[PDB]
């Protein structure tokens, strides 16, 4: 699920911003940004949460490739696979709540130089309706993230298989970690 | 580019280390060898990752002065 | 300071750690995995960071015991089979000719324990446990003997089998004491009094013959390894 | 097996055979490099280290230890047996008592069984257990089980002759962390955990004495009766039933002591191999591998049975 | 003890209101086909619409939102009969 | 029935197994009322 | 510590990254079929 | 003897304990097919032995000497639990009162040196005293504390908040607020500390496998040291039993 | 001004006015002008032309959500066991209703704002807070009391948020750039652009 | 003041047998303490893991329900929910999501069911549960046939396989 969330999106970004493949229709990227942030606050099984969460990323992203932003999707597909990887490989609760935290795009993480991209792309093309439904979407987005970290360290004990094939999860979250200041010069 | 990007690289490499080190239960002085290949590592690639990105904005500057950009010879400064 | 001294064994521990780990890769690539047999690593006078077990020239510390941490040891002492005496957290002294019987507990390892002081010609029974008390010299411990911490018990005193000590009780001389909440029964009489010695080196006795026959275990286990 | 073709690595996971290849012959002579440059590197932090310098050693085994003889009294138990030339050229021990067990019996390897020590058959010695031989004989009887800890003790007989010698007879249990000191335990009795038996204790049979219980010197447990208290004391006789659970009890701690035994005693290439077994089962859960079309398994040894 | 929030309702009542969700429960491919079938056939006549006003588009999603009926509600109080 | 838990001296052990109760802060606590503490939840 | 000096420094520095970014900024299409857009470019295409 | 059915097979080769000229005791191991399971910091004393299904959870400490044995049934230890010097923990096949024998252990739960836990159920933050027996099937309540030297009979509970001691236990005082939130918890996060402090000197192969070396090393040299393929043989034992099984009349 | 004795920000002349200057030597232009549907469309002139051409929108949203409704009912029915009804019989009242109830709703919201704008004369937020305001009254005809309320505000805020944020966010910066020197700001030493950068092609989906 | 202390039971006196029928048919007596809940009550006992699934909700995920059958003069002691509130957002996915046809009137949750002395000698019966799905290790194929115990399951609760 992880790498079939991930890498194919690469491609089709790739091909969308080289082939000129863009519409001037805003509906389909603003409904998976609500539709996505809603489902995701409803959601009681946290496999759905996840899988919505892409949802509405893809939807704002799909708004921002459109209007040529290119490098800002490169740079966000990667950074989502280096947040994502942690979480969906979840082993150890602290790599799994600093996944969390990049998705959700929070400031010490790399997930908030991907968010950062997004964000101010947004704010270029200066279409009103999208930037307020996305401050509302996000914080819709955030309860959902929440609920995944109250349910990890504020719930019940939680006890967890010793999966210890961690290859590239440390190096993830410590490039999650360590690359937000590498990476300040893009936003 | 940066100035600093040698000391942070060796910096976060010990970040690496003992992180790892912390996630896994072990103490942060645990697993010596870890520490030194985690910093050298970590410090070539902040080098790297360095030179890379002052490339790109060379290649920019290099585009956007065909496209049309009256760039200054200070302007042309900017980009080392 | 102790800075310096946390810093000199920090120091010291990562090379040994390297060494150790590059004689593991050594063994590897010769492809000889003798250094995954797990044995028993116990070690009969363990030393957490620099405190080290004091030991006495006359003393025998069997080998299946542990003491661990700075413990203090006086002459033609002994500690006898799986008995635990750790000094890790605080110190723990034994005077001279005391004895610590087979699965006997001696230790100072709670938070708020006491330094534990043993004095002299003091025989520890089988299976006592001694938590961050002062025992005064020439007394004889039961076979389940709880001393708790901050108890005393004076000089030329019993402890019945099976006593248990409550904190900040003091156990007078020359008396008897017995029974959950430790009271005191009857006055010692004479030859108990006497007694006190030719039971410390009837074990000091044992102790030595004991000391042999280690010694004996050492050579066979030597002529295998050399 | 179906297969002969595998790998000497993998048949010989303990130590592999003499490098035959020039690669292999090259591998060796870095690994002794390795080996020897690591071994000073440990020495030299061993210095910094100080004093103990945290050394390891292998432990004796005391499972089976050695009492020195006494010409004057000799043994009752136990065997005495010599004692290799150059230790008597050291020693000057002429002669070692030594334990006398039974094939059956399972004495663990923390246990340390000292001296005149008589272990019947199926009876079983658990870890932690010391019995000390040293001044008087110790006599357990036939599926008698001493639990994790307990302290089997005696003395010597005096100037008065009161007998100091322990006997323990068949079918008793000794629950964990109980101390005997030179008592006589009759057959079909459960001492339970905790208990102490002071010198000169004589429990009849059938009966029970009760956790954490000191029974006081010189008294006799009539059969059939459960004693408990510091002072123990009477409260009520064993039902019918507690005589079957008595006997079920023996059992199980008999089979326990066998399949331990079993366990403890495979050596250490075996051991080895076991966990390469077990790792290889764990790897081979997933039946999606190529390899599973390949052939079918042997579930014990993950070795190549049948083509699939 | 405790201080606790007061439950309205009896509890049988509550119960049997909360055993209407358990029926027969279709398989969600049914609905998913119909959705990306006439999803395509949307998205391609939604080239083709007149350009709307924003203020009338705004209205058009507070309305659909409004008359939007979550799959439960239908689940809960479907019954068949005429 | 008491007992000083504190020590200036700095010799302070907690004597879990005291048949006495320590004079610890639990001692000064004040005792709820059934009804006070349902007028605060309400 | 010539604070005029570390004034007119720091106020430079932050002009010439303003400078920078601004520059960094000016973003043409990059797709390869926009032909017309990057015609001066130096592009061999291997098809 | 020989077991057959073994999970990982039947033992080719088995030593007498007469002919060990080492101690060859194993912190961690697995009876038949019943497995020893540990958190990373877990902290197992070299002296202690923990054998068969025995769960250990996160920060569990069992010190030297302590023998935890689930030969006959599970023990499952709870978080930061820590179990001292010569404690012995123990399950029993069947409970007398009727209820599941597994051997319990809650968080923050101490078992002070010599305490012996048998097919017992420890609330959390509980602490068991020294020479302290709790029997099959007693049941102790969170946040209670049993004083040393203590026996709880078979069958019997001791209610939350309450001290209780003597060898037929008995409530002695109600515990007081701040000794069942806080001493109770503390005194599980020192022995923690301690156990932590163990663990960061141990190294992962300590040196004493040289000595075994050295004398694998003298045998290979001399050509005494055989290679068994053990696979081989634990299938070749297999087959020969089960013709043996069939061919047997009786 | 980082200083505690003079007030912050700064002031301009307001008699002082700074010629514009162009952005770049060359301007072109990526984005399409709006269609003439659109303005037509957008002509409020005549209220029932107004009225019938926006319908549409109103009378799909309503049909998408009666065909959900509808779906949602038939998928439960069982194939296996014959019913006595019709099943169209029962559906077809729930996406006409449908329908008709959103259809009815954006008639009376557009025939209100255009109303207002013509009497008023002038193009203002109270156009379509006032048309929100008489949609969600005609919503909330006999519910119960918070929702009389609750549907004129949440109705009226609808055309608000459209406004601010359709209408007045784009024409408020139409001016910032992006490149080369700021807006205000073209005295600083920048980069000049001859062209201004075209980022995508004119669409035409 | 000091009013009498009350000895606490012992576990013999505390405990009740309840008869559970399983899902092939045999009665099995289930001894259980008064105050405990019917889930953990039944989980201790020894049923395979197959007979439970998460509570489903957003919060309660760890605890392991059961799909039973409670005669009508135990019904009293079930436990009142909440409709505005997302206990009952639990209880309303457990149903439209395990229990489904397979409902009756008499058709409760284990958690909501706590045990008491009136409810010895109790005949409770396990409910037939239709196929669940949370995620790939947390899961009802629909047999029966796995000898494990739901006790052997360390894991809390369902997260990420
Ligand atoms: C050592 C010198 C390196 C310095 C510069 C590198 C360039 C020279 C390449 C030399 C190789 C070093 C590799 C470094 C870069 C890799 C690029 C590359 O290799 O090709 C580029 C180069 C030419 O392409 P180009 O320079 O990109 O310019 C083309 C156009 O400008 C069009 O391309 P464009 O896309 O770059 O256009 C400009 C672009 C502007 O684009 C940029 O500015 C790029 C920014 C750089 C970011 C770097 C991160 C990218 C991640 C990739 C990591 C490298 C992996 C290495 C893989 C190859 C290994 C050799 O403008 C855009 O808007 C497009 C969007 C671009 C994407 C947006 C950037 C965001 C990326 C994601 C960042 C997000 C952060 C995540 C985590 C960060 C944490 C710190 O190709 C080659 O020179 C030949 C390729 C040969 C490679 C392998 C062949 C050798 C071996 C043959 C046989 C192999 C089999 C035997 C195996 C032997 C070993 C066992
Ligand atoms: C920052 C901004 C962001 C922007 C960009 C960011 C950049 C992105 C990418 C950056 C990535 C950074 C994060 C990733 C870090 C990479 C992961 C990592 O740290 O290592 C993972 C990996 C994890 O190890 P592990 O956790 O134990 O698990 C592996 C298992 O053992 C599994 O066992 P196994 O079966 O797999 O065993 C294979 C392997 C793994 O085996 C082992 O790891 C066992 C331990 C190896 C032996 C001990 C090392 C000996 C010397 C190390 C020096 C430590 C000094 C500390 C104490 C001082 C002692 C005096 O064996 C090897 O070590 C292969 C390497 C061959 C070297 C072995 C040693 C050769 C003799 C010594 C060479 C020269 C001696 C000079 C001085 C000697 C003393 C100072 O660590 C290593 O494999 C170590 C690699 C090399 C060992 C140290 C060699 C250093 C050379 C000696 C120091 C001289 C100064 C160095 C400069 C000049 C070099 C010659
Ligand atoms: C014959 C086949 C049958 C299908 C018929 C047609 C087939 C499809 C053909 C074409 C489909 C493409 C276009 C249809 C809509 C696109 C959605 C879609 O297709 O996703 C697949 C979707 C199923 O996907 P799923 O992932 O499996 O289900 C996820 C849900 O969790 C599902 O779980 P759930 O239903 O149990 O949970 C529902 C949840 C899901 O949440 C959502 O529905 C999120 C949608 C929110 C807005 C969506 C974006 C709006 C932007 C529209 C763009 C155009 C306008 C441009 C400018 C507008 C600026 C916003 O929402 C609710 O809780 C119910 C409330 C409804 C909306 C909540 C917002 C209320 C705000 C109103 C404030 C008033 C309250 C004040 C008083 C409060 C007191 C405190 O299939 C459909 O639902 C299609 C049914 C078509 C009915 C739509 C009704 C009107 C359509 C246009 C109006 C736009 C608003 C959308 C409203 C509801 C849409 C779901
Ligand atoms: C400027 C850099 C910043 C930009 C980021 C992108 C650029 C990447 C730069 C650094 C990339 C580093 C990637 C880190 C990967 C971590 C290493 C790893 O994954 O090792 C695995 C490898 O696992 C494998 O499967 C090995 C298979 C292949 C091994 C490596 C393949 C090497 C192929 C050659 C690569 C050279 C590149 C070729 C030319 C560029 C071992 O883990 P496990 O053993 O499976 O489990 C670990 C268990 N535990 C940690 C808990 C102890
Ligand atoms: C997030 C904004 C949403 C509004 C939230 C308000 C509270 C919601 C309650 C629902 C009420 C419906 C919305 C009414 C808000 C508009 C303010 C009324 C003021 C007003 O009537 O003047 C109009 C202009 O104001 C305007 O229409 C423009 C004012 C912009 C609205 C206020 C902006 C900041 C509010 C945010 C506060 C906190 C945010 C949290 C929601 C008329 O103008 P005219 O041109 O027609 O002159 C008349 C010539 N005919």
């Amino acid at each position: 699920a992880f790498v079939f969330s991930t890498l194919p999106k690469l491609s089709v970004l790739y091909l969308i911003s080289n082939s000129n493949i863009g519409s001037e229709c805003v509906w389909w990227g603003l409904i998976s940004l609500w539709l996505g942030s809603i489902s995701q606050y409803q959601s009681v099984f946290v496999r759905s949460i996840l899988l919505y969460s892409s949802v509405a990323e893809i939807g704002l992203v799909l708004l921002v490739l459109q209007e040529g932003f290119s490098w800002e999707a490169f740079s966000w597909v990667s950074i989502y696979f280096l947040s994502l990887s942690g979480v969906w490989h979840a082993n150890s609760k602290f790599v799994s709540a600093i996944s969390v935290a990049s998705i959700a795009g929070l400031p010490p993480f790399l997930g908030f130089i991907g968010k950062a991209q997004i964000l101010k792309s947004l704010v270029s093309i200066n279409l009103g309706i999208l930037i307020f439904s996305s401050i509302l979407a996000a914080t819709i987005s955030f309860i959902g993230y929440l609920r995944l970290i109250r349910l990890m360290y504020l719930v019940s004990p939680v006890k967890w298989k010793n999966n210890k094939d961690s290859s590239f999860i440390n190096w993830s979250t410590w490039m999650l970690t360590v690359g937000t200041l590498p990476m300040v010069y893009s936003v | 580019g940066w100035e600093y990007a040698g000391t942070y690289g060796a910096l976060c490499g010990m970040v690496y280390a003992i992180g790892s080190n912390v996630i896994s239960g072990r103490a942060w002085f645990r697993r010596p060898w870890v520490h030194v290949t985690s910093v050298t590592l970590s410090y070539l690639g902040s080098k790297l990752l360095d030179e890379v990105q002052d490339t790109y904005y060379l290649e920019h500057l290099k585009r956007v002065e065909r496209k049309g950009l009256q760039v200054t010879e200070e302007h042309k400064k900017l980009f080392s | 300071a102790s800075f310096l001294k946390t810093i000199v064994w920090r120091c010291g521990f990562a090379i040994k750690e390297t060494g150790l780990a590059l004689e593991t890769l050594g063994c590897k690539l010769q492809g000889n995995y003798s250094f995954r047999e797990k044995c028993s690593r116990h070690t009969p006078l363990t030393q957490y960071q620099f405190k080290a077990p004091s030991v006495g020239e006359s003393t025998f510390v069997a080998p299946s015991a542990l003491v661990s941490g700075d413990v203090i040891i006086g002459e033609k002492s002994s500690v006898l089979y799986n008995a635990v005496v750790r000094g890790e957290f605080k110190s723990v002294t034994i005077g001279e000719g005391s004895t610590i019987s087979d699965n006997a507990y001696v230790g100072s390892s709670s938070e708020f324990s006491p330094e534990t002081v043993i004095g002299s010609n003091v025989s520890v029974g089988s299976g006592a446990v001694l938590k961050g008390c002062t025992v005064g010299n020439n007394v004889l411990i039961g076979n389940n003997v709880i001393i708790s911490e901050k108890a005393t018990v004076e000089d030329n005193t019993i402890l019945a089998p099976g006593s248990y000590v409550p904190e900040d009780v003091v156990v007078k001389s020359g008396e008897l004491w017995s029974g959950s909440p430790a009271q005191k029964l009857r006055n010692l009489d004479e030859k108990e009094l006497a007694l006190f010695n030719t039971l410390s080196v009837g074990a000091t006795e044992l102790a030595a013959d004991h000391a042999v026959i280690m010694k004996l275990l050492e050579l066979k286990q030597k002529e295998f390894i050399k | 097996s179906l297969l002969k073709n595998y790998p000497p690595s993998y048949l010989y996971p303990f130590r592999h055979p003499k490098p035959e290849g020039v690669i292999e012959k090259v591998l060796f002579n870095l690994g002794s490099l390795f080996r020897s440059a690591g071994q000073g590197m440990d020495e030299l932090g061993s210095l910094m280290l100080g004093n103990g310098g945290m050394q390891e050693s292998v432990g004796p085994n005391l499972a089976y230890a050695p009492v020195k003889y006494n010409p004057a009294a000799a043994p009752k138990a136990g065997i005495v047996a010599p004692i290799p030339a150059s230790a008597q050229r050291v020693l000057g021990v002429k002669e070692i008592v030594l334990p006398s067990k039974a094939e059956s019996t399972f004495i663990a390897p923390n246990a340390n069984v000292l001296g005149d020590v008589k272990i019947g058959a199926k009876s079983s010695i658990w870890y932690g257990a010391v019995l000390r031989g040293d001044v008087n004989s110790i006599e357990i009887g036939d599926n008698t089980n001493v639990q994790d800890n307990v302290t089997i003790h005696v003395a010597k007989h005096s100037i008065d002759g009161k007998l100091r010698n322990t006997v323990i007879g068949n079918n008793v249990t000794i629950g964990h962390c109980a101390t005997i000191h030179a008592c006589t335990i009759a057959d079909n009795v459960i001492i339970g955990m905790g208990a102490t038996v002071l010198d000169g204790v004589k429990v009849e049979s059938g009966s029970i004495v009760g956790a954490g219980s000191i029974v006081p010197p010189n008294t006799v447990i009539p059969a059939g009766q459960v004693w408990v208290g510091n002072p123990a004391k009477f409260i009520r006789n064993v039902l019918p039933e507690e005589n079957g659970f008595i006997a079920s009890s023996a059992n199980n701690y008999d089979l326990l002591g066998q399949q331990h035994k079993f366990e403890n005693s495979k050596v250490f290439e075996e051991m080895l191999v076991e966990e390469e077994i077990a790792k290889d089962r764990e790897l081979l859960e997933d039946k999606n591998l190529a390899v599973h079309q390949l052939y079918i398994f042997d579930p014990q040894t993950q070795l190549a049975a049948r083509p699939r | 003890d405790e201080p606790k929030h007061q439950i309205p309702g009896n509890a049988l009542d509550n119960w049997a209101f909360l055993r209407t969700y358990a029926k027969p429960l279709p398989d969600m491919i049914h609905y998913y086909y119909y959705v990306y079938l006439f999803g395509f056939f949307f998205v391609y006549k939604v080239a083709d619409f007149p350009e709307y006003s924003p203020r009338v588009l705004v209205m058009a999603a507070l309305i659909g939102s409004l008359f939007y009926v979550r799959r439960d509600w239908v689940h809960r109080e479907f019954k068949d009969s005429p | 029935s008491s007992r000083i838990a504190g020590d200036t001296t700095g010799k302070y052990t907690p004597n879990i197994f005291s048949p006495e109760t320590p004079m610890d802060r639990s001692f000064s606590h004040v005792p709820k009322n059934p009804f006070w503490e349902a007028w605060v939840f309400r | 510590v010539d604070s005029q000096a570390e004034w007119y420094a720091e106020y430079d520095k932050l002009e010439k990254a303003r400078q920078k970014r601004r520059i960094w900024k000016w973003r043409d299409s990059d797709s390869r079929d926009e032909y017309a857009i990057n015609a001066e470019e130096p592009v061999i295409y291997i098809r | 003897v020989n077991f057959y059915d073994a999970p990982n097979g039947p033992a080719v080769e088995q030593v007498k304990i007469e002919d060990e000229w080492y101690n060859r005791q194993r912190t961690e191991f697995n009876i038949l097919n019943k497995q020893p399971s540990k958190a990373d910091d877990v902290f197992i004393a070299p002296n202690a032995v923990v054998c068969g299904d025995v769960d250990l959870y996160q920060k569990v400490s069992i010190f030297f000497g302590a023998v935890v044995r689930g030969d006959l049934n599970t023990i499952r230890i709870g978080e930061n639990s820590t179990i001292l010097d010569k404690a012995v923990v123990h399950a029993a096949s069947t409970s007398p009162t009727g209820l599941n024998a597994a051997t319990i252990i809650g968080s923050n739960v101490t078992v002070e040196p010599h305490a012996v836990l048998r097919s017992c159920r420890i609330g959390d933050n509980c602490i068991v005293g020294a020479r302290s027996v709790v029997c099959e099937g007693a049941i102790m309540h969170p946040e209670s504390v049993l004083a040393p030297g203590s026996v709880l009979a078979p069958g019997r509970q001791i209610p939350s908040g309450e001290l209780w001691a003597g060898s037929p236990a008995k409530f002695v005082r109600k515990l007081t607020y701040y000794e069942t939130s806080n001493v109770i918890r503390e005194s599980a996060e020192h022995y923690y500390d301690i156990a932590t402090g163990f663990r960061n000197e141990t190294f992962d192969h300590g040196s004493a496998w040289r000595d075994a070396e050295a004398y694998r090393q003298k045998l290979v040299d001399y050509k005494e040291y055989n290679w068994v393929n053990y696979r081989e043989q634990k299938y070749v034992m297999r087959l020969q039993r089960d013709a043996a099984e069939l061919e047997k009349l009786l | 001004t980082f200083n505690y004795v003079i007030p912050y920000g700064g002031s301009s002349s307001y008699t002082i006015n700074n010629e514009p200057v162009k952005a770049e030597e060359v301007t072109v232009d990526f984005s399409k002008e709006p269609s003439a549907s659109s303005l037509k469309l957008a002509d409020k002139s005549d209220w029932i032309a107004y009225t019938f051409n926006n319908v549409p929108l109103m009378a799909t949203v309503g049909l998408l959500a009666g065909a959900h409704e509808a779906f949602l009912h038939y998928e439960r029915t069982p194939i296996y066991g014959k019913r006595t009804y019709n099943i169209i019989k029962k559906l077809a009242p729930i996406v006409i209703n449908k329908t008709a109830y959103a259809t009815l709703l954006g008639a009376i919201f557009c025939a209100t704002d255009a109303l207002y704008e013509n009497y008023s004369g002038k193009k203002s937020y109270t156009s379509g807070m006032v048309a929100g305001a008489a949609t969600g009254a005609v919503f909330a005809i006999g519910r119960p009391l918070p929702q009389p309320l609750v549907w004129p505000l949440v109705f009226a805020a609808a055309p608000v948020i459209a406004d601010l944020f359709g209408e007045v966010y784009p024409e408020s910066m139409k001016s910032a750039r992006g490149y080369g020197t700021p807006y205000g700001f073209e005295n600083l030493d920048d980069a000049v652009p001859t062209r201004n950068p075209i980022r995508r092609n004119p669409h035409h989906y | 003041d000091h009013d009498h202390y009350t000895p606490p039971k012992t576990v013999f006196e505390d405990t009740i047998t309840i008869n559970v029928l399983d899902y092939d048919g045999k009665k099995h007596a289930v001894k259980a303490l008064i105050g405990t809940p019917l889930n953990k009550a039944l989980v201790e006992y020894g049923f395979s893991s197959t007979y439970f699934f998460p509570n489903m909700g957003y919060y309660t995920q760890h605890i392991s329900d059961a799909h039973v059958f409670i005669p009508e003069e135990y019904w009293k002691y079930v436990e009142n929910v909440d409709l505005k509130t997302d206990d009952a957002e639990a209880i309303k996915l457990m149903f439209k999501l395990v229990v489904q046809d397979y409902q009756r009137e008499t058709s409760f949750f284990a958690s909501y069911l706590t045990l008491n002395k009136e409810m010895d000698n109790m005949t409770i019966g396990f409910g037939p549960i239709k196929p669940w799905h949370i995620t790939p290790k947390w899961s009802f194929n629909g047999h029966h046939n796995v000898k494990d115990r739901m006790f052997d399951r360390l894991e809390t609760g369902p997260f990420i396989e």
